[PDB]
RNA sequence: CACGAAACUUGCCCCGAGAUGAGUUCUCCCUGACUCCUUGAGAGUCCUGAAGGAACGUUGAAGACGACGACGUUGAUAGGC
RNA sequence: CGUGACGGCGCGAGCAGGUGCGAAAGCAGGUCAUAGUGAUCCGGUGGUUCUGAAUGGAAGGGCCAUCGCUCAACGGAUAAA
RNA sequence: CGGGUAAGUUCCGACCUGCACGAAUGGCGUAAUGAUGGCCAGGCUGUCUCCACCCGAGACUCAGUGAAAUUGAACUCGCUGUGAAGAUGCAGUGUACCCGCGGCAAGACGGAAAGACCCCGUGAACCUUUACUAUAGCUUGACACUGAACAUAUGUUCUAACGUUGGCCCCUGAUCGGGGUUGCGGACAGUGUCUGGUGGGUAGUUUGACUGGGGCGGUCUCCUCCUAAAGAG
RNA sequence: ACACAGCACUGUGCAAACACGAAAGUGGACGUAUACGGUGUGACGCCUGCCCGGUGCCGGAAGGUUAAUUGAUGGGGUUAG
RNA sequence: GAAGCAACAAAUGCCCUGCUUCCAGGAAAAGCCUCUAAGCAUCAGGUAACAUCAAAUCGUACCCCAAACCGACACAGGUGG
RNA sequence: GGGCUAAACCAUGCACCGAAGCUGCGGCAGCGACGCGCGUUGUUGGGUAGGGGAGCGUUCUGUAAGCCUGUGAAGGUGUGCUGUGAGGCAUGCUGGAGGUAUCAGAAGUGCGAAUGCUGACAUAAGUAACGAUAAAGCGGGUGAAAAGCCCGCUCGCCGGAAGACCAAGGGUUCCUGUCCAACGUUAAUCGGGGCAGGGUGAGUCGACCCCUAAGGCGAGGCCGAAAGGCGUAGUCGAUG
RNA sequence: CCGAACCGACUAAUGUUGAAAAAUUAGCGGAUGACUUGUGGCUGGGGGUGAAAGGCCAAUCAAACCGGGAGAUAGCUGGUU
RNA sequence: GGUUAAGCGACUAAGCGUACACGGUGGAUGCCCUGGCAGUCAGAGGCGAUGAAGGACGUGCUAAUCUGCGAUAAGCGUCGGUAAGGUGAUAUGAACCGUUAUAACCGGCGAUUUCCGAAUGGGGAAACCCAGUGUGUUUCGACACACUAUCAUUAACUGAAUCCAUAGGUUAAUGAGGCGAACCGGGGGAACUGAAACAUCUAAGUACCCCGAGGAAAAGAAAUCAACCGAGAUUCCCCCAGUAGCGGCGAGCGAACGGGGAGCAGCCCAGAGCCUGAAUCAGUGUGUGUGUUAGUGGAAGCGUCUGGAAAGGCGCGCGAUACAGGGUGACAGCCCCGUACACAAAAAUGCACAUGCUGUGAGCUCGAUGAGUAGGGCGGGACACGUGGUAUCCUGUCUGAAUAUGGGGGGACCAUCCUCCAAGGCUAAAUACUCCUGACUGACCGAUAGUGAACCAGUACCGUGAGGGAAAGGCGAAAAGAACCCCGGCGAGGGGAGUGAAAAAGAACCUGAAACCGUGUACGUACAAGCAGUGGGAGCACAGCUGUGUGACUGCGUACCUUUUGUAUAAUGGGUCAGCGACUUAUAUUCUGUAGCAAGGUUAACCGAAUAGGGGAGCCGAAGGGAAACCGAGUCUUAACUGG
């Protein structure tokens, strides 16, 4: 019972290059190097799901800071007046209400300013 | 394999892998590592598993309904013609055929038939009766076997 | 508030606007027609072809090659004489 | 019961037999204690209700007591560097 | 110390305090000789001060043919730091438009060869010897081939075993061989088996470990104290 | 450095010592001590001192010790009695 | 199809396998010449002249200090007369 | 690092940022309870050496004289869907005759490394080099094409050789015609290249032959476990 | 003795993926001798041969080459889908 | 409106990247088998002086090579078979042969059979050189044929020293020699290695060298074992048993007795008499059977659909003692060749019978009963057994009995008893092997695999030589292998045309992967610093807000393997791709899982036609303790246990 590697082989090869298309030089055509560089963009992906939600959550935190600023109070003390009012809206839709309704983040800062008088 | 035992080049200093035999495995044209050997396959059965096989076999044999019991079956001239229509008339078409006494006419005219196979009791096998349709038995054959599976 | 050295910043010589922060000044040149489209710093055809450049040639106290300089009959660029 | 991976090494009341000292209760299985040591193999000597290659014996073997290594590189590769 | 030089760790001549000369593993001299070692001088010069020019063959350009070592992948800068402890690739920072061609070798711990030094392996080989164990050879005796007398194991004589690489004869056209004969040796010699000695002539091997690298030195088992952190270790 | 002519020691009486060779033989040599082998020294000149305890070689052979061989004597096993 | 001679110089080639001289003292066998033995005897055989026949077979091109041989090469090398 | 006289340091306080920690939402698995494989519940799930558990796929045997397939098999190449993964399924194009469910059975059963082995193809790079610095110039010819071939004139180089001729060694390289793929370090009409035909004439040259050297073999022989060693008579052996 | 052929190999430069796995160029030593060379022969691997360097014995030498014991062994390094 | 100014700003691509499309290169993959690999059942177990194996050179209508053959040269004669076609392959052509039986082809028996090679008339650098003698023949030049080696044995003749003799010499007859893969008997005989070093020991009487034989060899008819009962030559298999023992008591080595099987067979000389030619083998003839070497007959299918082609689909039939297998334009029981089955031999030959002929002796009686031997001393070797307390066997050396009223053995030795008869020899079967021939088979390979070799391979090539040693398979069903035209040098190469189902099947030919190299298009890219990705993300292009391609700008981010305390490491390994490349196999043993049976379980060799059935020889378990005798649910210890 002789078993030849090939017609197993090629496809495995060939999966592993099909996930390195687009990436430059030996990188997209050449197996050795193809099956590193797949790897390596598996490890940045996983990390990077993490990263995710950091990088936004800083994004919307900015510019809440810019509209709480626009409208005479800091960042800092803009949340802990939201949350001695009860308001339970979160960082992504406050930084969209910032961008997109500015008239009512100014009534949300109003409300921050209340409660911490 | 056939070749000399020179080593093919020496130990060092060339700037190759080292080398030792053109016979090595690893090399085109060398050894098979673990090169086969002729093998001796079978297996020991005891003797009572092997009865009790069989006698579990033929059970539900019965109870799929695929053992036919009669009195004779037989032919009067070795004719695959005649086996043929005989088989027709009792709606079988693969089948075991287990008679007391080798008919000599009935062996030769199942020699033709591919799905046909006719034996005496004492040649019953294991794989033959899981492996044909029906079982035809006479009841001569049957007493046989009764006796030879106690 | 004032003096104070071959060190420092200048003064002297050379490079230098790819200084993408791409600078300035002087001078020269080009002043047609039409069509299509998804309609815009859009595409195409016809007519036009400037100032200037390059190429080629004869060449150089310029030169590895490129480059740089001189000259091309309205001419001394090279050889000859 | 202690102490060791192990081979081992250590402490031990009490029981049987026989003994010394003491009137007796008692004490005594070496020495105030902790170093003073060498596995196995191979053989030597004495003992022995064991074994004894046809049988009776015997040889040889076993068992009990004991002897031979600065194998000191001291868990000791060889009789011999 | 003297000589030579402006200046001489070399050279030449001396001294004797010869670490550690010395008489055939020769001592001290020695004409001639040496692609032999050291030192000095004349001549000579691009050896040099200190390089310049020139003539040729390459290098450079064009046409034709057309290699090589190397190579994980590259979008392949400097600095200071960091860090498997000497960074193009990390951190911070500086500088930097894209791409050739001729040159130069400071770095890519550049290429080349699984470091030859050093250590390790209960690795190897060959060499040495008063390392161990053997052994060819050489040497000793006993018995065998191997006998006869006489005298006192020894000695003398004898011939018939045995030796003859003395003469002669034959096979025979033959400096081999064999046979015959004669002389000389002669129970000796030589050979076999056994045996003591000798035996680097030859062979197989051994020649420990710990260790602030290895060697050298010290150490290697047992007892007591301390280190030992108030149970043991 | 090796060789070298020269020098010395030493072995060798011829079937030479010595060497190749299980052996037969062959070289040494169709030579014969003015010859042949081994060893050291290294033309020539002037020379070459003392030590024989160690190791080797040579000679000696009275004694001590000592091999194979020989098998006195003693002891044991067996058992006719 | 003319002339097609002389003189002089001259080998490392020839006379010369000589001659002279020296010590290190310089193959073999046949062809060739000669002598006889056994033998043969006006035979054979020998010598000379003359005639006649035979002399087979294989090699023979080409390179040979080289591009053809030895160096893997149309290779700066090597190759006796 | 920029910069900072606080954006430094001390003290007190309240905010906020901040992790794959904790929480929220959805999903998977291990272990244990509790009930009837299912439910419920608690809890756990970073891992090298290594132990344990469960699988994917490949070739081959049976099931299989079955099933799929010229209305298009295997293989190749795309696309879509799908599972926690190894993977699976479908299908366009290519291909043009094989393939094989299921459940079992057996293994030459899975590759990126071993300065691994074989083949193919890169890089350096159109880079180094084109093999003695004796040297070329021109006219004519032939030709698709001429620096290199042929003819001519000139120039230069060797001439105790770079000339002539043998032995050895090689073996057709010799001559003529024809061709220019490959070979020739370029081109080639030329060649020691391809193809075809031709060419080597002996009594006297050489070999063979007669004769021997060193040496070899060697009837008998002598010697040796065997194989063999030596050698006599002889017989070979040129470099004579 | 001086110096060509011939036999060597002291110095320097070049060359070092060479023209060459030891050469070329300019110089250098011997050059009637212990000289050099052609052809053939003989000595064989613990063996040969060696004016002696462990030199040489077919580009191989402190034990040649080829085949075999043979997949020696590898407490080491690498690799292991 | 224009001018000026300030600010911002697309369109560049020398080249490069990614994606896609289409190609080149290259030869993976799949599919394929006139080649291998391993066996089973049979056959044959040799060939050679009557010249072998193996070669050289020849041989055709032939230039070469292969195959065949040998100057009678791809062949000649004859007897048989068979036949409508044929003159082997490359390989067409030419000239021919044949069709009812001398074409060819197949088989038996013959003929011919150069040269070298044991090589044999002498020599020799294999395939060449040179002879002697005798018969003939001759045209006087010469030609043909046959003999001529060595050694051994035998015989004849001859014949030394030397008288007889012997040695020696000549001749004749008969035999031998050389080659071949394994198996077999004998003469010699390593080391690496293991012992964690190494010397005893091991490896191992292995490898290797040598001599000799046969189809088998060897061994073999008790001076054997046993144990007081018995067995009854040798050989081979399964047990006994990894036991008893041996052993630097280390590493290791390792029986026998006894039991189950295969197979079975006994005889002769050492000597006379009687009786005789009687058994028995060998040879040679002849018969009868039975094989072997050529051969003969051998059943049954059409229509229609798809298609280049049908054997496939669908429909309806038929044969089968034949559905083994192969081929045919895709998969055929019925197209072809076969297959089952039934038949066949002029000639040669194997076997088993029969019957001749030849040799051989059968039986009875009475005798005889293997001496430098057994044994011993010394040195070695062999026995599982290493000198040990060491029996037994062999013998290099020195010795040396009794001989049937005797002798050998029973594991030191003695006694007793038992058993056997050495020093002479022959002998089938069961056993070992396969260069070679035929048939069949495979959970064996399928071109880097399987033989080194699927192919003109032990070749090319390498080496002085011994020796080493490749690469290289596939057009199509059929050559129908591309007439003719065009560019080109009367090229190479190509474009058309034509063939074909297909020509990206065109001979550099099935499929045609990857590395690597190009052309085209989309997007990006010339102020920009690093493992080249990943998360975010504008713009553009494309296809239907989404899918696809691209990716300005931006957060994070120093490859993989190995080895390490620890590697971006400037430590190791890899230029890339494709293919191959490493925990296996056998036996023993223990544990787990699972299945059967259970105080039992199970057979081995072997028998059997048997995957059945037989075979229980054995092995493990149901009892232990003790060194052992021995005792036994106990036993050992000790005088004995409160005990342990
Ligand atoms: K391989
Ligand atoms: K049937
Ligand atoms: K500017
Ligand atoms: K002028
Ligand atoms: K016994
Ligand atoms: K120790
Ligand atoms: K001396
Ligand atoms: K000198
Ligand atoms: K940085
Ligand atoms: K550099
Ligand atoms: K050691
Ligand atoms: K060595
Ligand atoms: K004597
Ligand atoms: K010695
Ligand atoms: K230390
Ligand atoms: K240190
Ligand atoms: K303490
Ligand atoms: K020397
Ligand atoms: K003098
Ligand atoms: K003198
Ligand atoms: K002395
Ligand atoms: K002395
Ligand atoms: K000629
Ligand atoms: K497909
Ligand atoms: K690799
Ligand atoms: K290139
Ligand atoms: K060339
Ligand atoms: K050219
Ligand atoms: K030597
Ligand atoms: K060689
Ligand atoms: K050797
Ligand atoms: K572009
Ligand atoms: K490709
Ligand atoms: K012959
Ligand atoms: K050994
Ligand atoms: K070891
Ligand atoms: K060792
Ligand atoms: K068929
Ligand atoms: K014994
Ligand atoms: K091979
Ligand atoms: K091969
Ligand atoms: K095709
Ligand atoms: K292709
Ligand atoms: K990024
Ligand atoms: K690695
Ligand atoms: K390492
Ligand atoms: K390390
Ligand atoms: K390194
Ligand atoms: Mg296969
Ligand atoms: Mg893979
Ligand atoms: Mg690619
Ligand atoms: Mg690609
Ligand atoms: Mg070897
Ligand atoms: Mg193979
Ligand atoms: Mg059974
Ligand atoms: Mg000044
Ligand atoms: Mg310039
Ligand atoms: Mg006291
Ligand atoms: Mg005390
Ligand atoms: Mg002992
Ligand atoms: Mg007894
Ligand atoms: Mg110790
Ligand atoms: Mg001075
Ligand atoms: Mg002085
Ligand atoms: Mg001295
Ligand atoms: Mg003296
Ligand atoms: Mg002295
Ligand atoms: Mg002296
Ligand atoms: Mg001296
Ligand atoms: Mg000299
Ligand atoms: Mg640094
Ligand atoms: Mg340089
Ligand atoms: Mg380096
Ligand atoms: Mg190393
Ligand atoms: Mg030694
Ligand atoms: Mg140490
Ligand atoms: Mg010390
Ligand atoms: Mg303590
Ligand atoms: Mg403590
Ligand atoms: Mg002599
Ligand atoms: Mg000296
Ligand atoms: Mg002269
Ligand atoms: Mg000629
Ligand atoms: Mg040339
Ligand atoms: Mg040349
Ligand atoms: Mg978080
Ligand atoms: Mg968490
Ligand atoms: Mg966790
Ligand atoms: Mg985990
Ligand atoms: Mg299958
Ligand atoms: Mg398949
Ligand atoms: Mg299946
Ligand atoms: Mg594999
Ligand atoms: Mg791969
Ligand atoms: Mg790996
Ligand atoms: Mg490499
Ligand atoms: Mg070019
Ligand atoms: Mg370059
Ligand atoms: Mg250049
Ligand atoms: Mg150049
Ligand atoms: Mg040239
Ligand atoms: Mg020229
Ligand atoms: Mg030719
Ligand atoms: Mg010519
Ligand atoms: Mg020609
Ligand atoms: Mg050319
Ligand atoms: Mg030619
Ligand atoms: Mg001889
Ligand atoms: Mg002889
Ligand atoms: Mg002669
Ligand atoms: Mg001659
Ligand atoms: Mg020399
Ligand atoms: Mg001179
Ligand atoms: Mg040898
Ligand atoms: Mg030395
Ligand atoms: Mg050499
Ligand atoms: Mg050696
Ligand atoms: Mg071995
Ligand atoms: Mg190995
Ligand atoms: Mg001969
Ligand atoms: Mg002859
Ligand atoms: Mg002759
Ligand atoms: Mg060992
Ligand atoms: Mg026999
Ligand atoms: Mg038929
Ligand atoms: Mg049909
Ligand atoms: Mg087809
Ligand atoms: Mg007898
Ligand atoms: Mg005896
Ligand atoms: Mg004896
Ligand atoms: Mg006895
Ligand atoms: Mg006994
Ligand atoms: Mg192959
Ligand atoms: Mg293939
Ligand atoms: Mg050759
Ligand atoms: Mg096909
Ligand atoms: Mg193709
Ligand atoms: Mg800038
Ligand atoms: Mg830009
Ligand atoms: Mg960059
Ligand atoms: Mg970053
Ligand atoms: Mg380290
Ligand atoms: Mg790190
Ligand atoms: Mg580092
Ligand atoms: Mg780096
Ligand atoms: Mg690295
Ligand atoms: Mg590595
Ligand atoms: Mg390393
Ligand atoms: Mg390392
Ligand atoms: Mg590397
Ligand atoms: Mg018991």
């Amino acid at each position: 019972a002789r078993v030849k590697r090939g017609v197993i082989a090629r496809a495995r090869h060939k999966k592993i290059l099909k996930q390195a298309k687009g990436y430059y030089g030996a990188r997209s055509r050449v197996y050795r190097v193809a099956f590193q560089a797949v790897i390596k963009a598996g490890q940045y992906a996983y990390r990077d799901r993490r990263q995710r939600k950091r990088q936004f959550r800083q994004l919307w935190i900015a510019r809440i800071n810019a509209a709480a600023r626009q409208n005479g109070i800091s960042y800092s003390k803009f949340i802990n007046g939201l949350k001695k009012a009860s308001v339970e809206i979160d960082r992504k839709i406050l930084a969209d209400i910032a961008v997109f309704d500015k008239v009512a983040f100014t009534a949300l800062v109003e409300k921050a300013k209340a409660a911490l008088a | 394999v056939t070749g000399s035992g020179k080593k093919p080049w020496r130990q060092k200093g060339t700037g190759r892998a080292r080398s030792g035999s053109i016979k090595s495995p690893i090399w085109r044209s060398g050894g098979v590592t673990f090169a086969a050997r002729p093998q001796d396959h079978s297996q020991k059965v005891n003797k009572k598993m092997y009865r009790g096989a069989l006698k579990s076999i033929l059970s539900e044999l019965v109870r799929q309904d695929r053992l036919i019991v009669v009195e004779k079956f037989s032919v009067e001239a070795p004719k695959t013609k005649l086996l043929a229509q005989k088989l027709k008339d009792m709606a079988l078409e693969d089948v075991l055929i287990i008679t007391g006494e080798l008919d000599e006419n009935l062996f030769l005219a199942a020699r033709n038939l591919h799905k046909v196979d006719v034996r005496d009791a004492t040649g019953i096998d294991p794989v033959s009766l899981i492996a044909f349709d029906k079982v035809v038995m006479t009841a001569d054959a049957v007493k046989q076997v009764e006796e030879m599976l106690a």
